[PDB]
């Protein structure tokens, strides 16, 4: 059982309780106080992941259930956070996220990531964050932080890490993603290399690896989204990092009756009921979603002639497109 | 067979097993030539391999007996080579004069048993074994004498006699010597008459890369003995070879009792130690001497036909374009870039004056924008190329690194100094990676080398200003609008110093995306890699030698043609730095130094100035 346990770490240990008595002293005690100890005997650690799984054996039936309906990719996409109404593009890509892939190597070699990076403005409402939780829930090695929050000691590691380096291999999370000031800015403009992060000061020349995936929910400049001002203007962040970003979702709010009517039925019927969906939706149980979701990044797929040539004359169009708008 | 205890390695068969083991190359997948070497010098202490025994047969097992039990082993070892020393000996019959260099005191210094994982993960249940580790030494301890053979004395009479310590403990008779004499009365116990051997302690951190993070790393005390002590100080990050021991301690106080937890330090044995074609005016000597004694080689050699294709393609007119497509196969588009290096590998004309002088040749080139947009590979692209350069990522430099290591030769026991890194790359081109992100100390050695052309080292042991002549290709990653001057951060000084300055920048192509796409989504296929640019005219291995053939041969001077016009197009800048007109001289004499022209044309400063417009052009935004 030695090295099982680690630092920091919530586990039910159990083990025989016993004293073990006194060595001495034994003037001041008197008796005899024995002050005991836990002998371990076994050990049970809160909260033990894909990639790794060799099969794949009769699971796959615990997949199957999911494919053969068909139209798996809405059917999951609905099934991430339904705790709330609309948005259903929004989850639409957040199953992306959660998936992500394929990367590539060069062979010489260099890396290309290899994941996404979403992500979410708007304000006040339409519960942003809570999309965060859901998905800091569901996926594994997922952690959720804050800017005020999280300090930039909290994001690198200290010599005696944490965020970035804490959760790798796996989705991070950002709320207040404005406030977070400027050194933090940094490090999560550098980590968009991947792979990195490097740290030069004092007792630590050492560069870690963060395969980490960020998805950030922002505020736009104060109040919200003033609609007589640009783009770029209302959004307090510099270009320099939103190329980075590859899917921005601003989610922006402008009443509308017939929809909040929807909107007021749903946050009605929940909280009226647990359960959301009926008549007719089957919500994905988070555990076997995530089999699905591993059993998915098994496989590498590449692209054919066809569809390249789409995508680049489809990129010149919307190059053009964007440009002959104007600035 | 004479069986020994538990550790069952037989004597008088492994000794034999190690004394046929001699003559060996063999094999390998030295040894006896090491040895032969060591019986001069009388330094004793035989270093050894490991691994030798394995796979080597026989004494396949005999590894196995020293790593699961060393103790025994390294004793019966130095025996061994201690008889083979004796037969050696015997062999060129009477040597050294005579019987006496063989009672000298040899040892087996083993190391490099497998590859042992930290202190942390061992076992318990491996107290006899030899264990490789690594990491700094917070601090070596005073010397602490130990015992070898003990002295003893008596009232009675007083007597001389004294008695081995063998194992760690001492016990002299009650009475008595000699003779006799008894009486009953107690020994009376020299301390400084008898004998003492060296016992170091040294402490150390468990691999301070390899870390739970943040907890602080585990102590060590590793604690030698004989010639090894005294032999380091502080800080070596490198491995250290030795057996495990576990010794109990006396605990509260007093008491004579035992605290039953054995605490865990190593004997450690051993310890082991540290850590395109050339110029003419840069070889000069080697020319002017090498001829004298002779010699062959060197400088490389064209045919006259060859030649005469140089000369022919020097006529095409898209020349200054078309060498810029071949130098970066893979790489597309980005043509300017390709370009500005072109002009970096032709760069400048060299100036002696009457003395002094000396402005070189040398070009220098930061390059920053959008991550994944090649600029690491042409780095490497032309620190294939470049004959001497090399190649240096961010971070992994310091100020002590790029020159003047003065480290100790290890092999002579000297102190040799070592070339830096910028010292080596002196001539051809120095590449960096990640420039932007180098240490505050760091980047003080470029305001020496970007200006003078010359290190200058007054450090440590010699004082000197040594000549490192070379350009420097470095990297950047920046942190619409906002000062861009801002924006790749860097002091504003030294950034503007770099002779042509690229920034990465959408030259509004759509049109190009696709034919780059269709260039890297290939390989892709064919599977197999032929060709590559195709179909793209590209010369090959015909390129290297006609930048050698321009460098060697070609020395273009302006006239009376650049001034005017190179002159207008700095005012027009200024309407910046001098250093910027500089560049401009330096950067086109290298346009003219190709085309084959001894002087400059009016024409093709225009260019040389629209390079750096170039950036320009991408500084809009």
């Amino acid at each position: 059982l030695v090295r099982s346990l680690s630092p920091g770490d919530i586990v039910d240990v159990t083990g025989i309780f016993l004293p073990a008595p006194y060595t001495g002293f034994k003037a001041l005690k008197a008796g005899l106080l024995t002050e005991t100890y836990l002998e371990a005997q076994f050990v049970r650690q809160h909260k033990k992941k894909f990639a790794s799984f060799s099969l794949t054996s009769d699971v796959e039936e615990r997949v199957m259930e999911l494919i053969t309906s068909g139209d798996v990719y809405n059917r999951l996409a609905k099934s991430i956070a339904p705790e709330i109404y609309g948005n259903l593009d929004v989850k639409k890509a957040l199953l992306l996220l959660l998936v992500g892939g394929v990367d590539k190597r060069v062979g010489d070699g260099m890396k290309i990531r290899g994941d996404i990076n979403v992500c979410l403005m708007g304000d006040p409402g339409v519960a942003k964050s809570q999309l965060l939780k859901a998905i800091c829930k569901i996926s594994p090695r997922g952690v959720y932080t804050t800017g005020k929050g999280s300090s930039g000691v909290g994001l690198t590691a200290a010599v005696m890490g944490g965020a970035l380096v804490l959760a790798d291999n796996g989705i991070c999370c950002i709320d207040e993603f404005d406030k977070m000031d400027e050194s933090d800015r940094t490090a999560i403009h550098e980590v968009m290399e991947q792979q990195t992060i490097s740290i030069s000061k004092a007792g630590i020349n050492t560069t870690l690896n963060a395969r980490t995936s960020i998805l950030a929910a922002a505020n736009p400049l104060y109040g919200r989204y003033n609609p007589r001002l640009s783009p770029l203007d209302n959004i307090n962040l510099p270009a320099a990092l939103l190329s980075r970003f590859d899917i921005l979702f601003l989610m922006l709010d402008i009443p509308s009756r017939d929809d909040d009517e929807k909107l007021a039925e749903h946050v009605t019927y929940v909280h009226m009921h647990n359960k959301q969906p009926d008549l007719d939706f089957t919500p994905v149980e988070p555990s076997k979603m995530r089999e699905y979701i591993a059993y998915a990044k098994t496989k590498r797929p590449v692209m054919s002639e066809a569809v390249n040539d789409y995508v680049v004359q489809a990129y010149i169009r919307l190059r053009q497109d964007s440009k002959r708008e104007m600035d | 067979l004479r069986i020994i205890w538990g550790t069952n390695v037989s004597i008088q068969e492994c000794t034999t097993n190690f004394r046929n083991f001699l003559m060996s190359f063999k094999y390998k997948f030295y040894y006896i030539k090491q040895l032969n070497e060591m019986r001069e010098l009388g330094t004793s202490n035989l270093n050894l391999d490991a691994r030798n025994l394995l796979a080597y047969k026989q004494t396949e097992d005999l590894y196995h007996q020293l790593l699961n039990y060393p103790q025994e082993v390294i004793s019966i070892m130095d025996q061994t080579i201690k008889d083979c020393m004796v037969s050696l000996i015997v062999d060129n019959n009477l040597d050294y004069d005579l019987d006496e260099i063989e009672t000298k005191f040899y040892k087996v210094r083993p190391y490099n048993v497998g590859s042992c994982k930290g202190m942390r993960e061992l076992n318990p249940n491996d107290i006899d074994k030899l264990i490789n580790l690594k990491g700094l030494v917070l601090r070596s301890t005073p010397v602490i004498p130990d015992m070898k053979v003990a002295f003893f004395k008596c009232n009675v009479c007083d007597h001389t006699m004294a008695v081995e310590i063998d194992r760690g403990v001492i016990q002299e008779p009650a009475r008595c010597e000699r003779i006799d004499c008894n009486e009953p009365n107690s020994m009376s116990l020299i301390h400084n008459r008898c004998s003492f051997a060296d016992k170091q302690v040294i402490k150390l951190q468990e691999t301070p890369d390899f870390v739970p993070d943040g907890q602080t790393p585990h102590s060590i005390s590793l604690c030698v003995y004989d010639e090894l002590v005294d032999s380091c100080r502080a800080g070596d990050r490198i491995e250290v070879t030795g057996t495990f021991r576990s010794i109990p301690i006396r605990a509260n106080s007093r008491q004579r009792v035992l605290k039953s937890l054995y605490k865990t330090y190593v004997d450690v044995v051993h310890v082991k130690k540290v850590s395109d074609v050339d110029t003419s005016t840069i070889e000069q000597e080697l020319m002017q001497n090498k001829v004298d004694h002779n010699e062959v080689e060197e400088v490389r050699q064209i045919t006259d036909q060859d030649l005469a294709k140089i000369r022919e393609v020097a006529a095409r007119e898209d020349l200054y374009s078309l060498l810029a497509r071949s130098i970066a196969p893979s790489i597309y588009e980005l043509e300017d870039v390709k370009k500005g290096i072109l002009l970096q590998l032709f760069g400048g004309t060299n100036k002696t004056f009457t003395k002094g002088g000396r402005y070189r040749g040398d070009i220098n080139i930061l390059l920053c924008g959008d991550p994944s947009t090649s600029k690491s590979q042409i780095l490497q692209y032309v620190h294939k190329i470049t004959p001497r350069g090399v190649y240096t990522s961010g971070k992994g430099s310091s100020a002590v690194g790029l020159t003047a290591y003065i480290t100790r030769d290890v092999d002579t026991k000297q102190l040799v100094l070592e070339s830096g890194a910028l010292v080596l790359s002196d001539g051809g081109v120095c590449c960096i990676d990640e420039f932007d992100k180098m240490s505050d100390s760091t980047r003080s050695v470029l305001h020496e080398v970007m200006e003078q052309q010359t290190i200058s080292i007054a450090k440590a042991g010699i004082i000197t200003t040594l000549n490192a002549r070379s350009s420097i290709l470095a990297s950047a990653n920046p942190i619409p609008n906002l000062p861009v001057t801002e924006n790749i951060d860097l002091p504003p000084p030294l950034l503007s110093r770099f002779d042509l300055v690229y920034l990465v920048l959408d030259k509004v192509d759509e049109k190009n995306d696709r034919e780059l796409a269709k260039h890297l989504t290939n390989l892709y296929l064919e599977d197999k890699p032929e060709h590559i640019s195709q179909d793209d005219v590209l010369p090959v291995e015909f390129l290297t030698m006609y930048i050698s053939y321009a460098k060697e041969h070609i020395h273009p001077i302006i006239t009376e043609a650049a001034k005017t016009e190179l002159v207008r197009a700095y005012v027009g800048m200024r309407k910046a730095t001098t250093r910027q007109l500089e560049s401009m001289i330096r950067l086109a004499e290298a346009h003219a130094k190709m085309k084959l022209k001894n002087v400059v044309e009016l024409e093709d400063v225009q260019e040389a100035v629209r390079l750096i417009r170039s950036a320009i052009k991408d500084y809009a935004t």
